[PDB]
């Protein structure tokens, strides 16, 4: 009841959407032969819809006056399952490929054709940066505390004034 | 640009013998036949197609629009006089249209000839 | 309104009518 | 006319002079060594401002720079 | 041409969500997008953006991995070429779904 | 070598058509006039300001003269709830019988406009009741415009030309304006409310014939000196009071009722007066107080660039506070008039803010000196200059990918017959704040939804009396005071943020890259607005600081458009009492296409047709007119100079070689518009088209359904 | 000296050539001695024919004279193209080569005009030249 | 009887002169 939202178990228009979609499929099903491959596609389309409604009825979600579930983020740990754990699930894997490109380029740029191995990327070093990417939240702490996550501003190309 | 209708005798007759290229005429009178020509058919569109055509009054108002464009065209013929001839600067040819030399009456030879055309052409369609 | 008050308005509009003719000349000068 | 300036960072490559489509530039002897040469602009009245010249200088930060100015018949490239 | 034709016949593709004709409603929407996405390339020029990458390559030189492939802008003919190839990508595909949805229903 | 243009000597020697165009474009650009000096510049500015001042006064006089002569204010005051305010008469010789028949509306017999500027509702509140009181203001402004004109002429004459030091005395100007311009005017306006406006709202006529006689309060000015200010808190108006007449009228001149008048749904006159009186005091005191000051005083662009930055900020505020806090009687109820005033002022706000940054870039190229600005605040933004743009660049990218992503996500799942799969985020941080402001709808139950909190009670000095009127209004859904929000409002607010972030980045980068970059280190040497630097070094189109302003004008229109698009659609349901249509469809973009653009264009597009025409034919014609001029701008923006210049040459050849026409010649050689010129001309068509498309639609859609 | 008249090529055409700019002011005349009777692209349309010559062509822009002789250098090796500008209806005869030798070759006795004794990183800001008739790149 | 003369003066007659004055001001020289 975070903004007057009523839960989806006792949301009356949310349970109305389940009586409105299969009836449209029932109009699609009354006219056919009920053993045809349309009808095995018409019994599936009810039940794939059903377990979605029985996912959000059971999740304790907060549906609105439209009859549709909304998402809450101020993050409390009653509504942590809307944003937080699906959100940091992005963050872990984003630094994985982030510490791929942070780690692939420092070695390969110390080569003779340092740019063709950006074109023809070596399958050794890339799968290493897959393994080196898994240690991304821990490894960059001794980078910045030593200072090798940044540079000094006398090393970086900087537009004139 | 030398072939064939810039060079033909059928055009060099008609080009020279019009009163912008004719040698003998005067700027009041060669602005007159130029004025008499363009003004005469200018009543043509308005009396057939205007803001109102199925009226009395379609030839009066059509000819009244016709002298309306002419009095703007006296001004445009004088603002080609007041701009291209500023200080009456000569050139390497100095005909009527190169330098001025006749321009102060040429703007009125249109006015006599153009509004004298619609005053002529009104009594052909509406009258007689 | 009336008919005469319209022309008293149009008579006092000449008082802006000469100064802008002078000021734009003065802004040019 | 347009303004064409030639700075002393010229490496006497002569590319700019041969890039100008209206022959606005020429090479003149440099006096700081009497072996280098620098470009010079005796015909700035013919510069159209195409900037083909500046593209030919190889140096990292060009020695000849064209700053477009007052337009004339020659600079606007009119055939008329 | 706008009232009797374009307003009347654009109805069939905007009342089509939840239908079998629904990707027509999506491509009608999706091609209105990419048409306007051309104008970022068409109305603009290069030297804004190659100046702007100086800021974006700074973010990878501040953190010491600005790439050996120098990240560049498009050339001027290319910015024209991408801009027209996305322009025709929209206005034909806008009509492609708009023609499809309207004549299926009432035709 | 002609005399025209005077102000630009170089242009005057150009023998082509470019001379005329640029002679207009560099005329009022005083900083590059020939032989100019600093002292002549300042004296010219002052006089130029009077000319603008006269025009605003004449405009308001034109807003007054036409209403008194051809409007229906006297008819309007009697029952405002159904009478359409008339702007002015229609005298257009090309009209036919059936067009006169359609625009002879609003109870008029000759064709006239239905006004939508809200001047009728504003003038009513101020105390105007008859057309003759209108007629006085126009005549008075005519003199004031000529007096400003005379004054401009006066301060240009030798004996009255100020010195330079007077113009540069910055501190005295602030002091004198917050003293005079702000202080004295706001206090006096409280006086005009209490001496004129309030009596007329209570059925008492106060005019020039009697203003010295009738006092605003029964026994006022004996408590005034003795400190007994509380007497002006006498009996206000009752809830049954009928505005403009004495059935329920009180005698108060200063109050703190709060909320809105139950009949008009707008602020109390006595409430407006106390506010202005209080603010007046604040400015008069602050106005008696008087290394960067040596820099903000020598650059006219820096001052102006902050003056637009101040003007741009308060123009946005005017739009936000007038729709949520209606200050004029029945202006909350004239919905088209609510719609025009919000949109108009929001677009203006976008131009000033963009303009503020534009003139800031001009300052950086012509006035910013690196050696008189060292180790100060200004040059320290230039220090980490690459950092600010790079972070700002990221946030825009961040905002865009995800905001568009949520909309498209919802659209697809809705397209597939599954609206329950949409991603709808509740604006809980926003819903917190309204609940903190007292809106008990979201039920967060703290801070004036808390009935016992020290804020609502105020145990300090028993002050808080705006609270009863306010709490009634914040819970009633009959106004726009903190409108209900849902998923739709969440997405757009982040889109607007995306719009504000992308628009600000380009303008800040444009100023910050005006002096130079790696691609163009010496940019400052070419001035603000120059074409480019040729096809060399990879290509340099749109590299000038002017071009950055130019691209940003496209982004602001999109941003200010999305704000007005949002404000408009939301208001349609509230004014038709069916907020539900908007609430569910606004979370996906097809809803904005089906229920906003297509749906509301039904009547507008039928203003005229093969069966007849109605009073919306202008708006229908303008709508098409706008589309054409918008599209005409695309021509100048996509096709560039070279194509046209070569095309023009064949026409020049053809004219010179055509007998009976050869005889006449142009005085200025024809040439295509310039590179920068085309961008401006294209953008101007685009932007005019952007507005006159939106102006035609907004007005016509609302005026037909209400 | 231009030695007018000289034989014009056997050309016959060009709507794209030499309208009323020329007779009032500033038209041109290239001169060379073509060492064949070849066909060559003009700037107006393209083909005329080069003579043994004394070849001469009256063009409209100095731009148009240069791109002719660059072709005479590239495609025909005619190094003797000597462009001009006409008498009274033109301004200054014999612009190129102004110093007897080719401008890509260095000639002493020329004057270093526009030669600047500073860098462009050492350029002043316009605030040190503000409200003044000095120009930001002058010297 | 007032606008029926006035609008074809300001819209028609007035630009016929103020562009005529601003034709002899753009295209004259000292
Ligand atoms: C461009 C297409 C076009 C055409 C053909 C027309 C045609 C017309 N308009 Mg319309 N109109 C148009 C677009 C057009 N309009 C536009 C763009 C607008 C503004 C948005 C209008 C707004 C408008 C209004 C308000 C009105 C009209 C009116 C008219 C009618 C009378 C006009 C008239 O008498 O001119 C006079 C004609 C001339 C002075 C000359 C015509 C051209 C000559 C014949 C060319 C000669 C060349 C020659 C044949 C070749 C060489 C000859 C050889 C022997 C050497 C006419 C049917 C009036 C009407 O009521 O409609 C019925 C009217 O009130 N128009
Ligand atoms: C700066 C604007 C302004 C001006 C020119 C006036 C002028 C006047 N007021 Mg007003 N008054 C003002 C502001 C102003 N007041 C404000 C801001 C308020 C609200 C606090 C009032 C509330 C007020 C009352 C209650 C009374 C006056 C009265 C007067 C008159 C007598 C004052 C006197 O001579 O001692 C005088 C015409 C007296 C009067 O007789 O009004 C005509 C009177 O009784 N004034
Ligand atoms: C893959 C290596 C890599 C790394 C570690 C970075 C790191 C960064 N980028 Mg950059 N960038 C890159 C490549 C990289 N970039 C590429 C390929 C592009 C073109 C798409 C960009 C275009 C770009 C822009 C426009 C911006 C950044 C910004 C940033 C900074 C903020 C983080 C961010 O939001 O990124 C931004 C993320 C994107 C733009 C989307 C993802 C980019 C591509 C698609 C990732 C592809 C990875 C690739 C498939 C991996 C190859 C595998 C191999 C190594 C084994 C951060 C320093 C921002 C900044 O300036 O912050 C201050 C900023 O505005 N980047
Ligand atoms: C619907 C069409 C469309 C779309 C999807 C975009 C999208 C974008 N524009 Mg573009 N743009 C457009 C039309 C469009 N623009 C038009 C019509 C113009 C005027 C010519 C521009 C001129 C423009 C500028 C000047 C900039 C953008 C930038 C951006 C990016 C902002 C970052 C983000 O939101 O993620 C984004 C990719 C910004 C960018 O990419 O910064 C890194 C940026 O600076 N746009
Ligand atoms: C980073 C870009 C960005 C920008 C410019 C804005 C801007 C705005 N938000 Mg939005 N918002 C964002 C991201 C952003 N937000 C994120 C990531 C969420 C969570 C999904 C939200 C959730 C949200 C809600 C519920 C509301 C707003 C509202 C607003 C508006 C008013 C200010 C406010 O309340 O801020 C609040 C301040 C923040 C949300 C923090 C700033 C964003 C940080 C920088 C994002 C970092 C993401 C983070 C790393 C993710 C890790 C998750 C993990 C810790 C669990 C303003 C337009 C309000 C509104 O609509 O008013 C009318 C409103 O009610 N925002
Ligand atoms: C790049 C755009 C451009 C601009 C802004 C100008 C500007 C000018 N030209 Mg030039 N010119 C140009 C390119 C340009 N030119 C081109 C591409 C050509 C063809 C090669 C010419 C050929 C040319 C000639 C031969 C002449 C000019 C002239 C002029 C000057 C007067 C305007 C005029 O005569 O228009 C004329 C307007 C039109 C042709 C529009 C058609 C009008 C039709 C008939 C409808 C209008 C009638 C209607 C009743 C309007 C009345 C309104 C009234 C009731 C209020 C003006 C400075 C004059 C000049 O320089 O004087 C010395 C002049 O004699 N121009
Ligand atoms: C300044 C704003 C302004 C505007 C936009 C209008 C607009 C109009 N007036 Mg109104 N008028 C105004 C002020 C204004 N007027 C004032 C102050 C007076 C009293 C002197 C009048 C007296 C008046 C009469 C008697 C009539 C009109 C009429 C009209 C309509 C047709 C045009 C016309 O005939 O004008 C004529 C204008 C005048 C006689 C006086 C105008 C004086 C103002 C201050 C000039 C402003 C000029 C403006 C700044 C110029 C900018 C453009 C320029 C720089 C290129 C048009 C809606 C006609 C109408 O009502 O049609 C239905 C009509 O019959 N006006
Ligand atoms: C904004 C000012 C304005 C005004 C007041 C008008 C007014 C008029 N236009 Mg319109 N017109 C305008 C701008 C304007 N126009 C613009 C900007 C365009 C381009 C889009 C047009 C395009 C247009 C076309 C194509 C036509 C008109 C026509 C008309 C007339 C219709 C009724 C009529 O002729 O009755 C019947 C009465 C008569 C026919 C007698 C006509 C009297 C003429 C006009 C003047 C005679 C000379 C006069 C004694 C002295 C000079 C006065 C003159 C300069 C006004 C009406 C006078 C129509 C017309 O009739 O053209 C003349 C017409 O065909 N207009
Ligand atoms: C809590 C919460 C929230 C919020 C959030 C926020 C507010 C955040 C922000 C954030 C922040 C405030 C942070 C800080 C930051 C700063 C900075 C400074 C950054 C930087 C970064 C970096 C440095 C990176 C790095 C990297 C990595 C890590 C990997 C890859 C590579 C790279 C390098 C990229 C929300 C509501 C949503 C939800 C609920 C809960
Ligand atoms: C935005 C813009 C740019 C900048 C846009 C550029 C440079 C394109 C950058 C986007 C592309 C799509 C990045 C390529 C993506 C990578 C190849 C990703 C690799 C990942 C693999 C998994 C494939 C210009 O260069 C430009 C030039 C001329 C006129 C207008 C403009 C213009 O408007
Ligand atoms: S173009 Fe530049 S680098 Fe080349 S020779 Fe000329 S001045 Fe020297
Ligand atoms: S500006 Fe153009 S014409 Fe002048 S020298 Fe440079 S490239 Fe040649
Ligand atoms: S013409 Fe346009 S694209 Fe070409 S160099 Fe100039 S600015 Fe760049």
């Amino acid at each position: 009841d975070v903004a007057g939202l009523i839960p989806c178990s006792q949301s009356d228009a949310f349970e109305r959407r389940l009586k409105n979609t299969t009836q449209r499929l029932e109009n699609r099903l009354k006219k056919y032969e009920p053993g045809s491959a349309p009808a095995e596609a018409l019994q599936k389309q009810i039940d794939k819809t059903q377990q979605r409604f029985d996912k959000y009825r059971n999740s304790g979600l907060l549906c609105g006056a439209d009859g549709l579930p909304h998402l809450i983020t101020d993050g409390r740990w009653s509504h942590a399952g809307e944003f937080t754990i699906p959100g940091l699930l992005f963050l872990y894997i984003a630094g994985f490929i982030g510490w791929s490109g942070r780690s692939y380029l420092q070695a390969v740029a110390a080569s003779d054709n340092s740019t063709e191995k950006e074109i023809i990327i070596d399958i050794p070093v890339a799968l290493q940066s897959v393994s080196k990417g898994f240690v991304w939240p821990l490894a960059a702490l001794q980078e910045f505390s030593s200072g090798k996550l940044t540079a000094r501003d006398e090393e970086i190309t900087i537009s004139p004034r | 640009l030398s072939t064939p209708i810039s060079n033909s005798s059928a055009v060099n007759g008609l080009l020279a013998n019009l009163p912008a290229y004719r040698k003998g005429l005067t700027p009041r009178l060669r602005g007159l036949e130029i004025g008499m020509a363009h003004g005469y058919f200018l009543t043509g569109p308005f009396v057939e197609l205007g803001p109102l055509r199925n009226t009395d009054g379609g030839i009066l108002y059509g000819s009244l629009s016709a002298v309306g464009l002419v009095v703007i065209l006296t001004a445009c013929l004088a603002l080609y006089g007041k701009a291209n001839f500023s200080g009456s600067s000569k050139s390497k040819d100095a005909t009527l249209w190169e330098s001025g030399e006749g321009w102060s009456d040429f703007v009125s030879g249109w006015l006599i000839g153009g509004a004298g055309s619609v005053g002529f052409a009104y009594l052909l369609l509406q009258y007689i | 309104l009336a008919d005469g008050q319209i022309f008293t308005a149009l008579a006092v509009a000449l008082v802006p009518g000469i100064l802008a003719l002078r000021l734009a000349l003065e802004l040019y000068k | 006319a347009h303004t064409v300036k030639i700075y002393d960072t010229c490496i006497g490559c002569t590319q700019c002079v041969r890039a100008c489509p209206t022959d606005v530039l020429e090479m003149v002897p440099w006096d700081g060594c009497r072996a280098n040469q620098i470009a010079s602009a005796p015909r700035t009245e013919d510069c159209v401002g195409c900037k083909r010249c500046e593209s030919a200088c190889p140096t990292d930060f060009l020695s000849i720079r064209v700053y477009l100015g007052a337009e004339t018949t020659r600079s606007m490239g009119l055939g008329y | 041409w706008l009232r009797d034709f374009l307003w009347a016949q654009a109805s069939q593709v905007i009342q089509s969500y939840g239908s079998a004709l629904s990707a027509y409603g999506l491509m009608f929407l999706g091609a209105h997008f990419i048409w306007a996405f051309s104008l970022m390339f068409l109305f603009s020029g290069r030297g804004y953006w190659q100046e702007l990458i100086e800021s974006i390559v700074w973010a990878h030189n501040k953190l010491k991995f600005a790439p050996s492939i120098q990240p560049r802008a498009l050339s001027i003919t290319q910015g024209r070429a991408v801009g027209v190839a996305h322009y025709l990508l929209g206005g034909i595909a806008t009509t492609w779904s708009f023609f499809h949805a309207r004549i299926i229903s009432v035709g | 070598g002609t005399k025209f243009p005077k102000a630009s000597q170089a242009l005057a020697q150009d023998p082509t058509t470019r001379r005329i165009w640029y002679g207009i474009a560099t005329a009022n650009d005083f900083e590059t006039n020939d032989g100019i000096t600093e002292e002549n510049l300042y004296q010219k500015i002052f006089a130029s300001h009077f000319g603008h001042l006269a025009i605003i006064f004449l405009w308001t006089s034109g807003n007054l003269f036409h209403v008194a002569w051809q409007g229906n204010f006297e008819q309007w005051v009697k029952d405002p709830l159904n009478t359409r305010p008339i702007a002015h008469a229609i005298s257009d010789p090309h009209f036919g019988q059936r067009a006169i028949e359609a625009f002879s509306q609003a109870g008029a017999s000759s064709p006239v406009n239905i006004s939508y500027s809200g001047v009728y509702q504003w003038w009513y509140t101020q105390g105007m009741r008859t057309n003759e009181e209108l007629y006085n203001g126009a005549i008075f402004l005519l003199i004031l415009s000529a007096l400003s004109l005379f004054a401009g002429w006066l301060h240009l004459q030798p004996k009255f030309r100020p010195n330079l030091s007077w113009f540069k005395n910055a501190e005295s100007r602030l002091n004198h304006h917050l003293g005079g311009l702000f202080g004295t005017s706001s206090l006096a306006w409280t006086g005009h409310i209490v001496h004129v406006a309030i009596p007329e709202s209570r059925g008492q006529h106060v005019g020039w014939d009697n203003f010295l006689q009738v006092a605003p309060h029964p026994a006022g000015l004996q408590p005034f000196f003795t400190g007994n200010w509380g007497v002006y808190t006498e009996n206000p108006d009752t809830a049954n009071h009928v505005f403009g007449s004495s059935d329920g009228a009180g005698t108060a001149i200063l109050t703190f009722l709060g909320g809105f008048h139950p009949q008009t749904q707008s602020l109390w006159l006595t409430d407006i007066a106390h506010h202005h009186l209080a603010i007046a005091v604040l400015f008069i005191v602050a106005g008696h107080m008087y290394g960067l000051y040596d820099t903000v005083n020598n650059s006219l662009h820096f001052q102006l660039g902050l003056a637009l930055a101040a003007l741009g900020v308060i123009t946005s505020l005017v739009a936000q506070h007038m729709y949520s806090i209606p200050p004029y009687a029945y202006l909350a109820r004239d919905f088209t008039t609510q719609a025009a005033l919000y949109t108009h002022h929001q677009y203006i706000a976008g131009f000033l803010m963009v303009g503020a940054f534009a003139h800031g870039a001009i300052f950086l190229v012509r006035d910013y000196d690196a050696e008189q600005n060292k180790n100060n605040v200004l040059a320290r933004i230039i220090d980490h200059k690459e950092a600010i743009i790079s972070h700002l660049s990221w946030v825009s990218l961040f905002l865009g990918f995800h905001t568009l992503g949520l909309y498209v996500h919802n659209d697809v799942v809705q397209a597939f017959g599954t609206p329950e799969k949409q991603i709808l985020i509740e604006p809980v941080f926003a819903q917190w704040i309204q609940s903190v402001h007292g809106k008990s709808l979201y039920g967060f139950e703290v801070l004036l939804n808390n009935a016992d909190s020290i804020t609502r009670v105020a145990p300090g000095s028993a002050q808080p009396i705006w609270l009863p009127g306010w709490l009634d209004a914040i819970n009633s859904g009959n106004n726009s005071l903190f409108l209900t929000i849902g998923p739709g409002d969440f997405l757009v607010h982040h889109a607007i943020a995306l719009g504000l972030h992308t628009t600000t980045l380009i303008l800040v980068k444009g100023a910050l890259d005006a002096r130079g970059s790696k691609l163009m280190p010496d940019k400052k040497d070419f001035g603000y607005s120059f074409p480019c630097d040729g096809p060399g070094r990879g290509g340099t189109c749109d590299i000038s600081a002017w071009d950055a302003f130019y691209l940003a004008v496209f982004w602001m229109l999109n941003t200010i458009g999305w704000t007005t698009f949002y404000w408009h659609w939301k208001h349609l349901g509230v004014w038709q009492g069916n907020v539900a249509q908007f609430n569910e469809s606004s979370t996906y973009l097809m809803g904005w296409f089906r229920d906003y653009l297509w749906l509301n264009s039904s009547q507008l597009i039928n203003g005229y047709n093969p069966f007849g025409m109605n009073n919306l034919s202008v708006w229908a014609w303008m709508f098409l007119f706008g589309h054409l001029i918008w599209a005409t701008g695309f021509m100048f923006l996509i096709s560039w100079r070279g194509y046209w210049q070569e095309l023009i040459e064949t026409l020049v050849w053809a004219h010179e070689r055509t007998p009976l026409a050869n005889l006449v010649r142009w005085k200025d050689k024809p040439v295509a518009l310039s590179i920068v010129q085309a961008r401006l001309v294209g953008l101007a068509h685009f932007a005019v088209g952007y507005i006159v498309t939106y102006a035609a639609f907004l007005i016509a859609s609302t005026a037909s359904k209400f | 000296t231009l030695n007018l008249n000289a034989p014009t090529p056997i050309f016959g055409g060009s709507t794209g050539g030499l309208l009323r700019k020329a007779e009032v002011e500033e038209f041109y005349s290239i001169t060379w001695t073509g060492k064949s009777e070849t066909v060559f692209e003009l700037p107006t349309g393209g083909a005329a024919i080069m003579r043994a010559g004394e070849n001469l062509l009256r063009l409209a822009r100095k731009e148009q004279c240069i791109a002719l002789g660059a072709q005479l250098k590239d495609k025909f090796k005619i190094t003797d193209y000597k462009i001009y500008r006409v008498y009274p209806s033109g301004e200054v005869q014999f612009l190129h080569p102004k110093d007897g030798v080719f401008p890509e070759k260095v000639n002493p006795g020329r004057v270093a005009v526009g030669s600047n004794k500073r860098r462009i990183g050492q350029n002043p800001d316009p605030a040190k030249l503000k409200f003044k008739g000095q120009e930001t790149f002058d010297s | 009887n007032l606008p029926s003369i006035l609008v074809p003066m300001v819209g028609i007659v007035l630009p016929a002169i103020v562009m005529a004055l601003l034709f002899v001001y753009i295209e004259t020289d000292e």
